[PDB]
């Protein structure tokens, strides 16, 4: 697993290197910006059940042949295998978060997903729903400046949206 | 590779949690102290070449046999101050990459897994790089805790190799 600073430093031994001043200065900027990831990081967290619930209700407004009988969020058992997914999505997207790296999120969550969807019969399409719905959710609350000091958190919401983004094309 | 930032993911997923409030204050902490650690990575990149150098010397002038004794295992010949300049920039680069990711992570994955094993099968000397790494701490010029993190990871290094 990698972190935005581990990522750097693997680059630059691959390469036999110190860091260059553009590197150090982008992670110096990356700290001096921390406070904002922490701020995103808890309150996607702390929402995390409100973000999965409304997805999910949100979805299945919006696809009802998923919750059809025969279909693949029917039954119990296959609603709440559902929303479990979900939620792991977006636990891993909040390691991604933190780390300011996609590493952890791509190699102990998207890999192989569109196949596990496929040989299940899952419509990894609508997977792909589901994300976005909370993608749009999380940041929401992330960026609401309720209760929060002013200040510009847009490029770490873009960071935060390609993580989704790159959940979503994964099973897309 | 082993950060701080790592270690606390790896301790939620480990028990398929969210991270808790207790590791993201240890983000906060890694986050404060990087101030004074990012400086003395730039410090030490800045100054590399003079401190590799400057080791070099110190190395032979501590094991002066390394000089003059025939062997690949030497600095011998031009090759062997070459192999010898080379390593000790190495080591350097990890000390600077620790200080950069805010833990031992980067030299335990890149240099001290298999270190052991290296230097028996190559016949290379840890005394050798124990001196070069003493000399990169009393001339590195660094204070405060800039000089604290940057210690930290060369002691770390020492003891890999004792
Ligand atoms: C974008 C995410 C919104 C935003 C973010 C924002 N936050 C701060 C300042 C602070 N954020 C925290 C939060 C934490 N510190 C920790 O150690 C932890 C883990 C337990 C957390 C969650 C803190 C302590 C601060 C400083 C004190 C404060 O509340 O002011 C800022 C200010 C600038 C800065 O980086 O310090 C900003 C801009 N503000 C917005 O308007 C976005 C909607
Ligand atoms: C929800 C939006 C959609 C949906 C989901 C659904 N998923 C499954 C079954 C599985 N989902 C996974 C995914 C993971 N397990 C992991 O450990 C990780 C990260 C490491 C992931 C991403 C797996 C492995 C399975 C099969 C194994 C298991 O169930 O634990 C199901 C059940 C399938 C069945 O027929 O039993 C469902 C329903 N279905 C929908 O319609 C939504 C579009
Ligand atoms: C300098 C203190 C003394 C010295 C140096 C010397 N080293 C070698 C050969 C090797 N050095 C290494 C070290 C590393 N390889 C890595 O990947 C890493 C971590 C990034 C380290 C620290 C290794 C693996 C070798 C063997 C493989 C290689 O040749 O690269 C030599 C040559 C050994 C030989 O037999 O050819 C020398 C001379 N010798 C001295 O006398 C200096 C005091």
């Amino acid at each position: 697993m990698l972190d935005a600073f581990a990522k750097v430093v693997a680059q630059a031994d691959a390469r036999g290197e110190f860091l260059t001043n553009a590197q150090f200065d982008a992670l110096s900027n990356l700290v001096k910006e921390g406070n904002k990831r922490l701020d995103a990081v808890n309150r996607i967290t702390s929402n995390a059940s409100t973000i999965v619930a409304n997805a999910a209700r949100a979805l299945f407004a919006e696809q009802p042949q998923l919750i059809q009988p025969g279909g693949n969020a029917y039954t119990n058992r296959r609603m709440a295998a559902c929303l479990r997914d979900m939620e792991i999505i977006l636990r891993y997207v909040t390691y991604a978060i933190l780390a300011g790296d996609s590493s952890v999120l791509d190699d102990r969550c998207l890999n192989g997903l569109r196949e596990t969807y496929q040989a299940l019969g899952t419509p990894g399409s609508s997977v792909a729903v589901a994300i976005q719905k909370m993608k749009d959710a999380a940041i929401a609350i992330a960026n609401d400046p309720n209760g929060i000091t002013p200040g510009d958190c847009s490029a770490l919401m873009s960071e935060i949206a390609g993580y989704f983004d790159r959940a979503a094309a994964a099973v897309a | 590779m082993k950060t701080p930032i790592t270690e606390a993911i790896a301790a939620a997923d480990t028990q398929g949690r969210f991270l808790s409030n207790t590791e993201l204050q240890a983000v906060d902490g890694r986050f404060k102290r990087a101030v004074a650690s990012m400086e003395a990575a730039r410090a030490l990149t800045n100054n590399a070449q003079s401190l590799i150098d400057g080791a070099a010397q110190a190395v032979y002038q501590k094991f002066p046999y390394t000089t003059t004794m025939q062997g690949s295992q030497y600095a011998s010949t031009p090759e062997g101050k070459a192999k010898c300049a080379r390593d000790i920039g190495y080591y350097l680069r990890m000390v600077t990459y620790c200080l950069v990711a805010g833990g031992t992570g980067p030299m335990d994955e890149y240099l001290i897994a298999g270190l052991s094993e290296i230097n028996s099968t190559f016949d290379l000397s840890p005394s050798w790089y124990i001196e070069a790494l003493k000399y990169i701490k009393a001339n590195h010029g660094l204070t405060g805790q800039a000089a604290v993190e940057a210690n930290a990871y060369i002691d770390y290094a020492i003891n890999a190799l004792s």
